């Protein structure tokens, strides 16, 4: 079939490796099939990125699809209050990167006067160069669609702006000459480490936040060894 | 068959069971 | 049974969790049935505390009571060059946090320069708004109760003070009016990240020593995950 | 069952109730199961609305949906180059207007100050007292979301006017007072005569491109008689 998932392929439970049950609903559609971060929270329950102690964990909620790609809410692993098994010391083949929403690098080369994006298709009208980051982030909201001041985050102040987007279905892409815009995406690198963050993503880069969760051998696999979140 | 090679502990949700729509999906591994 | 005691849930004995033998004995009324932050001395040795290497490990010296509630001092587990095992990664059921002797906080809630404490039941003489490491100190052992300088350590300012003792039968109580006496407490926390210490002790405070050894799920279970110290 | 779908209760097909094709496709989720005014394109074929010959017909094409409400693309009446029935002479039992889009009446209520409306819950912002149509038009559209300044007409005076949507997913509603605005809903009304219009819809008003098709009798029930569109 086109698609590999993520899984446990070494995980003991006797070892630290711990069940819980979880504080709020796995999103399905965002969550499933993925590699999450996990703390717990002021009760004794899982959560999605940084709880009350930080990230102790990883979690693949390995729910199941039908042939069309659906997946049955039904299941006894997904909500509030279900049983699920964390991980700290493990191997996970057919790993990825776990990202929620979008990013996009934006390379202006116009030296003066004005550039257009096309922001999910449709144009911003213009933007100027050399404008501030709060003017590009209102120049991007200001377009005819449902996306607000709080879909995105903008930065990156130079000719280099870097735009961040909540949901994953905005596409951020040219329209107007002397100006290029590039998805950031994201994949598996073979030999790298691995940082857990606050909402609960799963990458290669340790900003501020980041709690080190395995390093990768051949890019299909990580293996896990959580250095737990501590205070 | 594709090159594409899943791997790890087989799980509930890596199961093949028949369709709602009734297509036996076990009997088609020798196709 | 009356009251629950710290086991090990889960323990393998392959991947870090070792034996050692004992640089010491145990103290059974204070350290047996209970969870030990341990290192080891410039020997092969386990010690309760940091020993040459710093905290390597929670250790439970577990030791069976009698019909009467008398432990038996004649055990195989417990005296100095007897074998233990030490845990890095496990779980702990019936957790709670330990610690070593008794701590008092005292206020005085009178204006006037004249409150009395009892001492392991006997009055201790007048007490005003006293200099806690001198008059109050002096004022507490000045009974002739065989207790001494040694016994105690006392600390705060004219208002509020703690009494602390290594001793686990020495008792403070007020016995006057305008005077209020507590005895501290300590009990597990869901959801909490927990600390060893150089002393041995075991508790939900990073100081200027803690030493990351787990986080508790709901709070009658430590998720064991030793990040052992370094020089 | 919930719902009943309008029908040929008579439908001779010798007395110029014809056979015809579709030169373009019925939209299944707006077209089917609905009276339809047909007219003819510049082929031979049938087509919702007025084609070149104007309205000719009345046409229902009938389709069934699963056990959740979903119609099946597969069908053989619903495609360009399917065959299909039209109707001049007969009855439509269970018949209601067939209407495409939304329409909303307004009403202001205020002495003076600026007033506020809602479309799919988010705000204008501030629409003038002595608004023109136009200025209620833009502060409509200048809404955060996808509808444009195509998806909307407006209509009336500074006292009273009427929104009309082409789309069935915009709601416009009042937001405070000062400002009033209720749903034109369509409905069979007894003793009506029906008229089919050049966009396809077929109801009890005769504007400037009405040809009439029927008359409802007992309100779930037209008596088709189509006097066809001419030159």
């Amino acid at each position: 079939a086109l698609k590999t998932k993520p899984r446990w392929d070494k995980y003991d439970g006797y070892v630290g490796n711990y069940r819980g049950v979880l504080g709020e609903d796995i999103d399905l559609d965002t969550e499933a099939n993925r590699v999450l971060a996990v703390g717990t929270n002021s009760n004794g329950a899982i959560v999605v990125g940084a709880g009350q102690t930080g990230i102790k964990g990883l979690m693949i909620v390995a729910v199941g699809a039908d042939i069309h790609g659906a997946m049955l809410d039904g299941g006894i692993n997904n909500h509030a209050g279900d049983p699920q098994d964390v991980g700290k010391h493990g191997e996970i083949t057919n790993f990825q990167p776990t990202v929620f929403g979008r990013t996009f690098g934006v390379a202006i080369s116009a030296t003066e006067g004005n550039v257009k994006l096309a922001v999910n298709g449709v144009d911003t009208g213009n933007i100027a160069y050399d404008t501030s980051a709060a003017n590009l982030k209102s120049g991007i909201v200001a377009v005819d669609d449902g996306f607000t001041a709080d879909d995105f985050t903008v930065t990156g102040t130079a000719p280099n702006f870097t735009i961040v987007t909540t949901r994953t279905d905005v596409t951020i892409t040219a329209s107007g000459e002397g100006v290029t815009v590039t998805e950031a995406t994201s994949v598996a690198a073979a030999g790298t480490n691995y940082y857990g963050h606050a909402d609960g993503t799963v990458n290669a880069v340790k900003g501020s936040d980041g709690v080190y969760v395995g390093h990768t051998q051949e890019a299909d696999r990580l293996i896990v060894n959580v250095k737990d979140e501590e205070d | 068959t594709a090159p594409v090679r899943q791997e790890g502990i087989m799980t509930q949700g890596d199961l093949v069971t028949v369709t709602s729509d009734g297509i036996d999906l076990n009997a088609l591994w020798n196709s």
